[PDB]
């Protein structure tokens, strides 16, 4: 199928409206950044002649 | 196609199948990239049918119904002004779906300035929208109030002169 | 650049070859719609909120911070004058009220 980009939403815009929160939500949410790889040391000589 | 050429390069190894890796995870980084920068947004907004913004004029950002494109006059603009074994992949995201992702992102800031960022989308009038950014870089929100046509103007002006200067430099 | 909403703060937690940040944000919700105003006009004088924005609910306006609903009477201490009403577009007609008044009042 063609993707679907989001829902659809129509904000109701209109020149002397607005829309206040009334109430709140803690969110926790997660980030996951690689940091470090595996040091790995090759010895040229014993890897291409033994 | 030669079979002995094959048959030779069967004994360097893996090396084939190293360069089809990269590629196809230089391919894949592509797609992340588009998605990082355009698909950040999950609701696609749109723009009310009247254009009452307080005096702001965004003709040239918003899309043209009357292009089949549905492109940005300024988007059209910059789409006119850019120009053996190898394939090349389409990209995941089509440029149509690209410029509606740029118009959710535009329809968010413009009726709903910052908010549609953290969460819910909030309507605000622009104009109310602006004060608040004035307040943002230390400027009281009368002097955006009394001077709001003045200030209409110099944005419309300018977006204009953006897309002169679009149009005369190669 | 810290989780998608308001940040709050973060909480770092080691992981193999790796970082895991935990965002606590803030999200807005349960919205509500309001009447607003950019200006109040009170005795020829343009009423502008210090730090918050003039709501109505039908009947009554307020002035509330924009990221909770939380109403509260107009009066000279939330709310700065600067010119006439002549200028702003969009000003409505309300009263301010002066907390000062009571005390010669009485
Ligand atoms: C604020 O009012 C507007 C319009 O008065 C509401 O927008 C409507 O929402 C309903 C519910 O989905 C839709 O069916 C209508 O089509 C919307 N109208 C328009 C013009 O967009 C809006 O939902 C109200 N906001 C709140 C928080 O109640
Ligand atoms: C704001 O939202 C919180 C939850 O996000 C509401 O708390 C809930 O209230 C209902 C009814 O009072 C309880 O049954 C739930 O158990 C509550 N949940 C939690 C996590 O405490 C709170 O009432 C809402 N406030 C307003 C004014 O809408
Ligand atoms: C917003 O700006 C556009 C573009 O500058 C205006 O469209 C122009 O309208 C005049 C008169 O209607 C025409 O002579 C120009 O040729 C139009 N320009 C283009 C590029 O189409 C538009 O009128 C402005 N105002 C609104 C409310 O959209
Ligand atoms: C808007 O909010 C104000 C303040 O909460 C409402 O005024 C109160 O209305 C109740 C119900 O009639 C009265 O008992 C109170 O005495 C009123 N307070 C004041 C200070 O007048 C007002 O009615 C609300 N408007 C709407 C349309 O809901
Ligand atoms: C808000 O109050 C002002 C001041 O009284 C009103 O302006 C008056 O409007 C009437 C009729 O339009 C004129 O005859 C007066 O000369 C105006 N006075 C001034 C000082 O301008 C204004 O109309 C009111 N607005 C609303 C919506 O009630
Ligand atoms: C909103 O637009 C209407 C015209 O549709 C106008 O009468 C009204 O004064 C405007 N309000 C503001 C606050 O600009």
């Amino acid at each position: 199928y063609t993707m679907s980009l989001g829902v659809e939403n129509s904000v109701a815009y209109s020149n002397n409206s607005i829309a206040i929160p009334t109430n709140f939500t803690i969110s926790v949410t997660t980030e996951i950044l690689p940091v470090s790889m595996t040091k790995t040391s090759v010895d040229c000589t014993m890897y291409i002649c033994g | 196609d030669s079979t002995e050429c094959s048959n030779l390069l069967l004994q360097y190894g893996s090396f084939c199948t190293q360069l089809n890796r990269a590629l196809t995870g230089i391919a894949v980084e592509q797609d992340k990239n588009t998605q990082e920068v355009f698909a950040q947004v999950k609701q696609i907004y749109k723009t009310p049918p009247i254009k009452d913004f307080g005096g702001f004029n965004f003709s040239q950002i918003l899309p043209d119904p009357s292009k089949p494109s549905k492109r940005s006059p300024i988007e059209d603009l910059l789409f006119n002004k850019v120009t053996n074994g190898l394939t090349v992949l389409p990209p995941l995201l089509t440029d149509e779906m690209i410029a509606q992702y740029t118009s959710a992102l535009l329809a968010g800031t413009i009726t709903s300035g910052w908010t549609f960022g953290a969460g819910p989308a909030l309507q605000i009038p622009f104009p109310m929208q602006m004060a608040y950014r004035f307040n943002g870089i230390g400027v009281t929100q009368n002097v955006l109030y009394e001077n709001q046509k003045l200030i209409a103007n110099q944005f419309n002006s300018a977006i204009g002169k953006i897309q002169d200067s679009l149009s005369s430099t190669p | 650049f810290c989780g998608k909403g308001y940040h709050l703060m973060s909480f770092p937690q080691s992981a193999p070859h790796g970082v895991v940040f935990l965002h606590v944000t803030y999200v807005p919700a349960q919205e509500k719609n309001f009447t607003t105003a950019p200006a109040i006009c009170h005795d020829g004088k343009a009423h502008f909120p210090r730090e918050g924005v003039f709501v109505s609910n039908g009947t009554h306006w307020f002035v509330t911070q924009r990221n909770f609903y939380e109403p509260q009477i107009i009066t000279t201490d939330n709310t700065f004058v600067s010119g006439n009403c002549d200028v702003v577009i969009g000003i409505v007609n309300n009263t301010v009220y002066d907390p000062l008044q009571p005390e010669l009042d009485s």
